[PDB]
């Protein structure tokens, strides 16, 4: 049970860092091109989502 | 077709002439001077407007 909690912690980081690499019904998941391979006016409707 | 291996400026491109119907879709039109593509490829042909 003591390496259970540094476990759960672990998996817990895990997949907060893990489900950034994810679009979210964005052309793509990674926000620097999208800022960079589109203009405000729509790259905010991405960046929203 | 396809097109690789070469410089394209977008400048000189965008400014021969006035395309009557000119729209880039999937990114911002201005700053394909700066990128890189591969494996570009050029849909030729003529409609009706
Ligand atoms: C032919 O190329 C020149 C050089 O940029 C351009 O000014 C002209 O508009 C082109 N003619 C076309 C695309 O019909």
């Amino acid at each position: 049970k003591l390496q259970d909690v540094v476990n759960q912690n672990a998996q817990a980081l895990n997949t907060l860092v893990k489900q950034l690499s994810s679009n979210f019904g964005a052309i793509s998941s990674v926000l620097n091109d999208i800022l960079s391979r589109l203009d405000p006016p729509e790259a905010e409707v991405q960046i929203d989502r | 077709k396809r097109i690789s291996n070469c410089v394209a400026d977008y400048s000189v491109l965008y400014n021969s002439t006035s395309f009557s119907t000119f729209k880039c879709y999937g990114v911002s039109a201005t700053k394909l001077n700066d990128l890189c593509f591969s494996n570009v490829y050029a849909d030729s042909f003529v409609v009706k407007g």
